[PDB]
């Protein structure tokens, strides 16, 4: 799923 | 009229506000984590407002599975 602000 | 970006009112019970927000997930700093709901024409919702645990959110972001917000998840995709 597409997401935002999930990058460690 | 309706609104794009990180500071939208994502659902009827949305708790994310540009005037009150603080980091919750370990991946957040100055912006709320969001996830795309594939229902209809699709829309974005705040992961926190969906009561998504961090690992569920991260696993979703690491795969090709589609997500459906709490509002539309029970809708017959038939
Ligand atoms: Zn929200
Ligand atoms: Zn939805």
């Amino acid at each position: 799923a597409r997401t935002k602000q999930t990058a460690a | 009229s309706p609104e794009f970006g990180y500071w939208i009112t994502c659902c009827p019970t949305c708790d994310v506000d540009i005037n009150t927000w603080v980091p919750f997930y370990s991946t957040e700093l100055n912006k709320p984590a969001m996830i795309y709901c594939s229902h209809g024409d699709g829309h974005w919702v705040h992961a926190q407002c969906m009561d998504l645990e961090e690992r569920t959110l991260i696993h979703l972001s690491e795969g090709s599975n589609k997500y459906y917000c709490n509002e539309h998840v029970q809708i017959a995709r038939a």
